[PDB]
């Protein structure tokens, strides 16, 4: 649908009916938005941290950047620097067009399969089904955490849609 | 009284003491090995 | 550079690979025999197949009390026969 | 008076985007 | 003066291949405690004590289906030590009780605490601004907030989340039935955070790569770079046009723009964490009240925003008996919301 | 008897425009919880 | 529909006074040289 | 003793394969025993 | 010039002015006090203290004057119900007269520090430049703040040379301000002790005292002023900010769990009282003591306070509310009348059956009645075609013993399921739901309200001291990195130890 | 209990191998470092 | 700048700008405080956990 | 010409070696049957 709730109610229905959390490109999807989310305020800082000092105490750093000058406007060496040591120095750029290419494809490969992920649930390929996967020497189920999910899920698949349903499978 | 906690309280507390002192004695006396060339 | 020795240079060299042909399967085998002895199931508490319920109970042997949280559990493997 | 409220609100934010594209600061090189 | 202070300083701020600082002290061992007792109780620990469920690779689960799970109602907020009065010192009981879930989240808030300060420690050393140490305030405000103020606001660590992946997912799950908390404004705001976040990430990087100039012959324009050239990389002035023309502005300040990167993603943790804060109280954005009188009295009256919560009493009457088994709940079949044949 | 501490304030034309962008749309966000 | 009325103060006084706030500001310093 | 005897990509090769051998041994292990669901 | 986010950077070398802008917040702050206590004095009804205590009525600095003494109102009425009392000068409104008093004197006060700015005390005597010196501060402030902790626990709360403050019974039925002893052993420091908090004020005021004296005669180390930059007056605001939001996380969780000083007759019940029937065990075991003493079960249940049943309400649980339900709790289920007296429901076989109380998780929660054993015996059902334990199968009535409704029993159908609906709350009440136009859904309390902003502010102060210590230790790269920074310093293995060009 | 030994025991002769195979050079490092 | 007569009382009390006590003064006195408020706070906070049960502290309301 | 012991040999070690035993622990388990 349209609309905020509307948004909400479709996804609430989608994991009801195809245990999207379950399936691994809806995971590589928020590897994708939760890495570049991280990435991005990662850029921004190490840039801000090394901006060379062009500017007074009480003016905005920001006016030390000039719209079309030739010459950078941070220090790149002393980023890696820090962020090198931070971690260790092999886990740090010092190539800003390689950094700038893994900040383009890191988002866009998620994104590309989290659009994959609803694409082929559209032909219900569904997320993982570890429902009672796991049984005892006698053959008791053994509950896991997938088994709470499922729960979770009749609920929602129970109730959606609660006057639509003539017959007991809602298989479309 | 001493209570069975108030017990394990104290042994918490000799406990983290020894861990503290150890480490800094283990790094105090490596800091002293290895020193820096000025 | 911050002068330990190159990792390349390390791991193609004869004498690291003479030392780890010998410390890497060691320690795989003592995983694997930490499980085949069963000794992980008692050292962390774990049930086996055949101890999650008794034989005609279905309840779980939830932990209800905090002071008495460990009888309690104690009570409860008694119960296994 | 709550939908008026809601379309006054959007209407305003339509308005400046107009203002912020055509009446922008212009970016100048140097 | 050159005493053992100075001495062991001297030491701690080599230039190795691992920097360790004063605040490895602190950093290194709760980081790695608290990883490892993540993998120790995904390998081997089960949940059957505090939640009825199996949870190790030991018992059969999977990557996506084990967890260290929290302890049990029962437990309250207890610390759960070691040697406290529930475990008395007893490893195996400790493990049966959920005490490896405290350690996880206590070892894990110091080690946090711990890199905060070397993201400060290091940045001293080499002589810039500590705006990195500033933008993982956010990640320590998610953290604080959804593991130690929510659960403390609720009856028990129980209902805290579960280190695991199928485990977090009941958390989300959870949250939509009992919170409602896709309507939060907070979370709104997290969520445009977090998203614009991963806009901002790839067209920054998309657009420095195909404004490139062109510094060498080759057709692979990597090496066509040098860490130390004084020369922009790429053409601001194109890429300034290029958006201007496309989508109306643009930016025209690389400062600016670079600084608006961390404040995105940033501001939009922190108002998330200000959402969950509420919750741990139940303070939720629950309800219209408008929508309720006008939906009790008309019954042809029907929004998206009614339809979901029935969706939300669907997931509570489902899902409590087995997420909740202390609270001992008997829902006979036929007190069960279920719509027509389904 | 003039203080020396005194400083000119800029607000510029593209910080109006963010400015003014956030507070409508913050007021379109929260304004549907202020009515209820 | 019954919302609360005071919703609509409340969201008048949240546009207008941040809003006047910036103008005072912008418009002062077009007007500085 | 010396760095350089083991070319590296066959240090590479190896490795890779061991890496896959204990992967599909854990896939292997999602249909059979425990956790398979029989 | 300077940009919006910084415009209030020309008071740090301006102590004159800094201190007319901290007077001027003063005064803000003491008039909201005095403001905030006459609206709640407009709006206030003291005319049912048992079903109507000013936690229902949305009050939030009355109990904040309750707590330490204030009681009364000039009009002659006290919150613990008494009419014709004479509170002296020290009333409600005599508080909130002073607090706007005092507001308008700090901003006079505040006029003045604002234009004689150039006072001789605030330059140093060797350079003359603008300087203060703040570790001799410290100890001025330490030592003043020390006396009057001391004063408050030894002289206000003993009540020696004041009023004392409020305290009551575990079941919050019969408080009242009283002097308190101070406790001198372990318990003093038992959260539910109140004389622990006495004995807190005196102990730790000597202390501080004695801290203050030290930190007027004893200068800095050297080390630790460096360290600390202890010369740069935002150091201080680095370090006061992180105090505060220590002080607030602890008064939030106080707040929520309970304290000697978060007593539940002024801020209203916990959640955790629910959660564990707190109330309702106390309940049953006085109607114990009647039936075991040979009462009837009329008289057992009619010998309950209605104040006790009260708390045994979910609609007082403050973990019920919602973010956007705003105003009283009176808003939400109405203003409480009476008590309508303990539903007992029995099934056709004469069973006793009970209800499942509602958790607080839950927005909407089932009918469901069991036997003692926990046994379903009857319910709500949804879909009815398959329907066992409907209430019309199972013969199920309620009678009512103690409030209202006593002696009396329902056997409809239709009613009975009226009342275990509402029993799913707890103890059932009848509330006047018109005067106030209330709409049937749950508020929170004071209690809930003052939990929440406090751990919203302290999380939010946090990244204030993480800014502001950042602007301390890192004056010196404030506007940015140094323009010649050598590759070197920055490179690997150059320099033995990192950032000392001493190492190469 | 039985079942330690077994565990620790190819733990405890892969420490004694590995140091047979580098204490020369350990004693080396351990004496320029001093 | 304005002399007053309340500066002048005062004035003693902010003239020692900067002075401080060589090398590390007073600092291990200072450890010494911390280490032991930091015990000072894990007792009271472990009370009010019930971590730590001492006999005749019962954290309970039933403690009026 | 390198030393052999460093703090990146202990930060290797502390990882590595529990990992190859819970490798071996993990791969014992797929042969575990109800
Ligand atoms: C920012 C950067 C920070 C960086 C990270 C720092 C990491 C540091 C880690 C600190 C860990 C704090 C652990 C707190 C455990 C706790 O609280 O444990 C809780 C205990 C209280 O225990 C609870 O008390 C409850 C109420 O009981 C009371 O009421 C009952 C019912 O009537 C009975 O009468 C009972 O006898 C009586 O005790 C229930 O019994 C619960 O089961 C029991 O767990 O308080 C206590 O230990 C102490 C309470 C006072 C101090 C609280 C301040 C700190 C936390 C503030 C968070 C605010 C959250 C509020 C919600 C929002
Ligand atoms: C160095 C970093 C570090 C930090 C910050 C922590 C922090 C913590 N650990 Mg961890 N731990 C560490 C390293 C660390 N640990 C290491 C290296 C190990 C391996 C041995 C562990 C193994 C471990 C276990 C098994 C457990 C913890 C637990 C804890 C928690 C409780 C600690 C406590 O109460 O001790 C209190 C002790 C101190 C604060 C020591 C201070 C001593 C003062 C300053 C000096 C005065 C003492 C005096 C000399 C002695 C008087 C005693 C006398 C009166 C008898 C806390 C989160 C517990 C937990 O997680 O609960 C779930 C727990 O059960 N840790
Ligand atoms: C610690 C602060 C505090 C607390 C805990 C209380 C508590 C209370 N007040 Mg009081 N009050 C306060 C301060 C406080 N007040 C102040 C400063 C004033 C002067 C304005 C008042 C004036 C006042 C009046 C006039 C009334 C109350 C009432 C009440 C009661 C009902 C509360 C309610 O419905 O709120 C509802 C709360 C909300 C709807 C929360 C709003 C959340 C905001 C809008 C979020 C803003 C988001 C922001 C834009 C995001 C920025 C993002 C950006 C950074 C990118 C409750 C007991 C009422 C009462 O019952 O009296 C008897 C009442 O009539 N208060
Ligand atoms: C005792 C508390 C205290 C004091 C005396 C100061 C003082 C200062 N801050 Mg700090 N700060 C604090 C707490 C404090 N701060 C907290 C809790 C945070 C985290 C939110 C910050 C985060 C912060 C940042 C990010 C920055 C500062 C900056 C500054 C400096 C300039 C501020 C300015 O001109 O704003 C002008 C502000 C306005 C003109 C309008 C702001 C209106 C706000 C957002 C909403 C209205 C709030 C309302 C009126 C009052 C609510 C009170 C609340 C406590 C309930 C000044 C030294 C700035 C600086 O370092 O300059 C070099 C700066 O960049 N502060
Ligand atoms: C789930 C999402 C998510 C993960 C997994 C994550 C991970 C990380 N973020 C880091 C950094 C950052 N993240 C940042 C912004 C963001 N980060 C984001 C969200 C994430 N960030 C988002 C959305 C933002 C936008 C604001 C910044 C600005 C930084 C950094 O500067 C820093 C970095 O260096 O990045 C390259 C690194 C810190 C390393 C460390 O602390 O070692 C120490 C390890 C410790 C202290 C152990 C922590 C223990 C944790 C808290 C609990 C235990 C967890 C278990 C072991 C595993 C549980 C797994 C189950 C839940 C499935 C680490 C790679
Ligand atoms: C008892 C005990 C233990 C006592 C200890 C006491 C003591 C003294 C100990 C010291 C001894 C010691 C060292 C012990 C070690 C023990 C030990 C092993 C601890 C380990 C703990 C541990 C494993 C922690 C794990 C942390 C962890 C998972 C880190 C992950 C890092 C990681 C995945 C990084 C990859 C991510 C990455 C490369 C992101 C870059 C992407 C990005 C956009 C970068 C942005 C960017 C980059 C640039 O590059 C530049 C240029 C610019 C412009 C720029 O935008
Ligand atoms: C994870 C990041 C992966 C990035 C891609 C892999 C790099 C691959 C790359 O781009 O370069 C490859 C790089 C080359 O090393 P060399 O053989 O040249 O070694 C030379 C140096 O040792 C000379 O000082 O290999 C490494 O650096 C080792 C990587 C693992 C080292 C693990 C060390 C132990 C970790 C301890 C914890 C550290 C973090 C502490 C802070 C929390
Ligand atoms: C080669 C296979 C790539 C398949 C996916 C595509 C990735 C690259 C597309 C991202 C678009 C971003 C926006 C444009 C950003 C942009 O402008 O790119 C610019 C960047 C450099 O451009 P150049 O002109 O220098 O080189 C590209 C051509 O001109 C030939 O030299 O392009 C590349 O680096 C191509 C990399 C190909 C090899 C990459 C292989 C990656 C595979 C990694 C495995 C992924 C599996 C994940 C499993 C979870
Ligand atoms: C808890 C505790 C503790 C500790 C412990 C520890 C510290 C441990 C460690 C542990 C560890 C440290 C472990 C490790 C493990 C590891 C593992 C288990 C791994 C695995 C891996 C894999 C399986 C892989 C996979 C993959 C990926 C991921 C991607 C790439 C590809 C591949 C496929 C390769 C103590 C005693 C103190 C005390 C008590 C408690
Ligand atoms: C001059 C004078 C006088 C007078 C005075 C007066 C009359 C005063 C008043 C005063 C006042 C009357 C004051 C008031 C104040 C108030 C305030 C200051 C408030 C504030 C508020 C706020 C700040 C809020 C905020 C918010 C909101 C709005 C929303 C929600 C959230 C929050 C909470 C954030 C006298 C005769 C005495 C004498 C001398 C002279
Ligand atoms: C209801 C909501 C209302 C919110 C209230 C908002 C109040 C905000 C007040 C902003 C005041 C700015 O204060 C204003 O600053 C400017 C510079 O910035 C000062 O201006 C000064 O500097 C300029 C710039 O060189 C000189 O040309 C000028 O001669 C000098 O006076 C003004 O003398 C002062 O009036
Ligand atoms: C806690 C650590 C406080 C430092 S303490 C300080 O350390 C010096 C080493 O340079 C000694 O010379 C000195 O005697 C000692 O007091
Ligand atoms: C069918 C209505 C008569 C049966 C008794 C109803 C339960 S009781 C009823 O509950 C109302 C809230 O719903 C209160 O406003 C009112 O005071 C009270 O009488
Ligand atoms: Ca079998
Ligand atoms: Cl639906
Ligand atoms: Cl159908
Ligand atoms: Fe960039
Ligand atoms: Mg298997």
């Amino acid at each position: 649908p349209l609309g905020i709730s509307g948004t909400f109610n479709f996804m609430i229905v989608f994991q009801a009916e195809h245990n999207i959390l379950m399936h691994p490109f809806h995971q590589l999807g928020v590897a994708g938005v939760f890495g570049g989310a991280l990435f991005c305020a990662m850029h921004g800082s190490l840039v801000t941290s090394s901006l060379i000092r062009e500017t007074t105490e009480t003016e905005s750093a920001n006016y030390g950047y000039k719209f079309g000058q030739e010459e950078e406007t941070y220090n790149i060496v002393a980023a890696h620097g820090y962020f090198g040591r931070l971690i260790f120095q092999y886990a740090s750029f010092n190539n800003s067009r390689s950094l700038h290419f893994f900040l383009a494809a890191w988002p866009v490969v998620g994104v590309w399969f989290a659009a994959l992920g609803i694409s082929t649930m559209a032909f219900n390929l569904n997320g993982f089904n570890f429902n009672h996967s796991v049984i005892d020497a006698k053959g008791n189920v053994i509950n896991t955490w997938a088994d709470i999910i499922n729960r979770a899920n009749l609920g929602m698949e129970v109730m959606h849609e609660r006057n639509a349903h003539n017959f007991p499978l809602d298989l479309a | 009284t001493i209570t069975p906690s108030l017990k394990g309280f104290f042994i918490g507390l000799l406990s983290g003491a020894v861990v503290l002192g150890l480490t800094f004695a283990v790094l105090i006396a490596i800091s002293q090995i290895d020193k820096v060339q000025r | 550079t911050t002068g330990e020795r190159p990792f390349s240079d390390i791991i193609t060299s004869v004498r690291y690979w003479v030392i780890h042909s010998i410390t890497i399967p060691a320690l795989f085998i003592a995983g694997w025999l930490f499980v085949s002895t069963g000794l992980a199931y008692d050292v962390f508490g774990t049930p086996r197949p055949d101890s999650y319920y008794a034989q005609e109970q279905r309840s779980i042997p939830l932990v209800t009390d905090r002071f008495e949280a460990k009888q309690q559990v104690e009570t409860f493997l008694e119960q296994l026969k | 008076m709550e939908t008026i409220t809601y379309v006054f609100i959007f209407a305003c934010i339509i308005a400046l985007f107009f203002f912020a594209i055509f009446f922008r600061e212009p970016p100048r090189i140097t | 003066e050159r005493g053992w202070f100075d001495i062991l300083d001297d030491w701690l701020k080599r230039d190795r291949f691992v920097f360790v600082g004063w605040s490895g002290i602190l950093l290194f061992p709760c980081a790695y405690l608290a990883l490892g007792g993540w993998l120790t109780g995904t390998t081997f620990v089960t949940s059957w004590y505090t939640h009825g469920l199996a949870s190790s690779y030991l018992e059969g689960c999977n990557f996506l289906t084990v967890a260290v799970s929290t302890p049990a109602n029962s437990m309250g907020h207890s610390l759960l030590l070691l040697w406290g009065p529930e475990a008395q010192g007893d490893f195996t009981r400790w493990c049966q009780l959920g005490g490896l879930w405290t350690f996880i989240a206590l070892h894990g808030a110091f080690g946090l605490i711990g890199f905060m300060l070397r993201q400060f420690e290091i940045a001293r050393l080499v002589g810039v601004r500590p705006y990195n140490a500033i933008a993982f305030s956010a990640p320590i405000a998610v953290f604080v907030s959804v593991f130690l103020i929510y659960p403390l606001g609720q009856s028990s660590w129980f209902f805290a989340p579960s280190f695991g992946v199928a485990a977090i997912f009941r958390f989300l799950l959870f949250f939509q039935g009992f919170h409602n908390w896709t309507l939060n404004p907070f979370h709104m705001m997290g969520v445009a955070g977090v998203l614009g976040g991963a806009l901002l990430c790839a067209i920054h990087g998309a657009t420095v790569e195909n404004t490139l100039f062109q510094d060498g012959e080759g057709a692979s324009t990597f090496r066509a770079f040098n860490p130390t050239q004084a020369e922009e990389t790429y053409s601001m002035v194109t890429a300034n046009r290029f958006w201007s023309q496309i989508f109306g502005i643009a930016f025209s300040n690389k400062r600016w723009l670079h600084f608006f990167m961390l404040f995105v993603p940033v501001t939009g943790l922190w108002m998330s964490a200000i959402g969950v804060v509420g919750l741990a109280l139940n303070l939720r954005s629950y309800d219209f009240i408008s929508q309720e009188i006008r939906a009790a009295e008309d019954p042809e009256f029907e929004t998206f925003y009614t339809k979901n919560l029935l969706l939300n009493e669907g997931i509570r009457a489902w899902m409590a008996p087995q997420d909740q088994p202390h609270e001992n709940f008997v829902f006979p079949e036929e007190v069960l919301p279920r719509g027509n044949a389904l | 008897e003039p203080n020396p501490n005194r400083q000119p304030v800029e607000l510029n034309r593209t910080s109006l425009y963010l400015g003014l962008l956030l507070i409508l749309v913050l007021a379109l966000l929260f304004s549907s919880y202020f009515f209820n | 529909m019954e919302v609360n009325q005071l919703g609509l103060i409340a969201t008048a006084l949240f546009v207008l006074v941040p809003s006047v706030f910036l103008i005072i500001l912008y418009v002062q310093t077009e007007s500085q040289q | 003793s010396e760095g350089g005897r083991i070319p590296l990509w066959i240090v590479a090769t190896v490795a890779g394969m061991g890496v896959i051998v204990i992967v599909g041994l854990f896939f292997y292990g999602a249909y059979a025993g425990l956790g398979s669901s029989l | 010039g300077l940009p919006w986010y910084r415009v209030h950077t020309v008071l740090i070398n301006d102590p004159g002015r800094l201190i007319a802008a901290h007077l001027m917040h003063t005064a803000l702050v003491a008039g909201w006090a005095g403001s905030m206590a006459l609206y709640e004095l407009a709006t206030f009804d003291p005319s049912d203290p048992v079903l109507n205590p000013m936690w229902r009525q949305g009050m939030f600095v009355l109990p904040f004057m309750a707590r330490l003494g204030v009681t009364g109102s000039w009009s002659g009425w006290s919150i613990t119900g008494e009419t014709g009392i004479d509170p002296g000068f020290w009333s409600f409104e005599g508080v909130a007269l002073a607090h706007i008093v005092l507001s308008g004197l700090l901003f006079l006060a505040a006029c003045w520090h604002w234009v004689y700015w150039d006072l001789e005390l605030f330059r140093d005597p060797r350079t003359g430049e603008p300087a203060l010196d703040l570790p001799k501060m410290f100890g001025i402030h330490l030592f003043l703040a020390g006396l009057l902790c001391f004063g408050f626990g030894a002289f206000h709360l003993t009540g020696l040379f004041g009023p004392g403050m409020w305290v009551s019974d575990p079941y919050g039925l019969t408080g009242s301000v009283q002097p308190v002893a101070p406790e001198w052993g372990p318990d003093g420091f038992n959260p539910y002790n109140p004389g622990g908090v006495v004995a807190h004020h005196i102990a730790a005021g000597i202390v501080g005292i004695i801290a203050g004296l030290f930190h007027i005669l004893v200068r800095p180390p050297q080390r630790l002023y460096k360290a600390l930059r202890m010369g740069n007056i935002e150091t201080v605001l680095s370090s006061s900010i992180a105090a505060v939001f220590f002080a607030a996380f602890v008064v939030a969780g106080t707040m929520w769990y309970g304290s000697a000083t978060t007593p539940i007759e002024l801020f209203g019940p916990t959640r955790y009282q629910w959660d564990s029937s707190y109330f309702q065990q106390e309940i049953n075991r006085r109607v114990q003591a009647s039936l075991a003493s040979g009462a009837t079960l009329e008289e057992a249940w009619s010998a309950i306070p209605e104040k006790l049943a009260f708390y045994d309400y979910i609609g007082n649980n403050p973990a019920k509310g919602g973010l956007f339900r705003t105003g009283p709790m009176n808003k939400g289920d109405g203003i409480a009348q009476a008590w309508k007296g303990h539903a007992v429901f029995r099934n056709k076989e004469g069973e006793e059956l009970f209800v499942r109380r509602m958790p607080a998780f839950f927005e909407s929660f089932p009918v469901i009645l069991t036997d003692k054993n926990g046994v379903v015996k009857a319910d709500i059902p949804f879909r009815r075609a398959e329907s066992k334990y409907s209430f019309e199968q199972q013969g199920v009535t309620v009678s009512f013993y103690g409030g209202e409704l006593n002696g009396q029993t329902f056997t409809d159908p239709p009613t009975v399921k009226s009342y275990a609906r509402k029993a799913i709350f707890g103890e059932i009440f009848e509330f006047d739901t018109e005067t106030l136009n209330s709409d049937g859904i749950f508020r929170t309390s004071p209690r809930g309200w003052f939990t929440f902003a406090h751990a919203v502010f302290a999380l939010l102060f946090f990244f204030g001291h993480i800014w502001h210590g950042a602007r301390t230790l890192f004056r010196d790269v404030f506007s940015g990195i140094d323009p010649e920074l050598s590759p070197e310093q920055v490179e690997w293995g150059f320099y033995q130890k990192v950032g000392d060009v001493t190492t190469r | 209990d039985w079942r330690v030994l077994v565990v620790l025991l190819p733990v405890l002769l892969a420490a004694g191998w590995a140091v047979r195979n580098i204490l020369p050079y350990a004693v080396k490092q351990v004496q320029k470092l001093l | 700048a304005r002399r007053t007569w309340l500066g002048d009382i005062l004035r003693p009390l902010n003239s020692e700008y900067g002075k401080v006590a060589p090398g590390w003064g007073t600092t291990p006195l200072m450890a010494v405080f911390m280490g032991l408020f930091l015990v000072f706070l894990l007792i009271i906070l472990e009370i009010y956990n019930s971590t730590l049960i001492l006999d005749g502290v019962n954290v309970s309301w039933k403690a009026l | 010409s390198y030393p052999i012991f460093t703090v990146r040999w202990v930060a290797v070690h502390t990882l590595a070696v529990p990992t190859i035993f819970f490798l071996g622990a993990i791969a014992a388990m797929q042969f575990i049957q109800r």
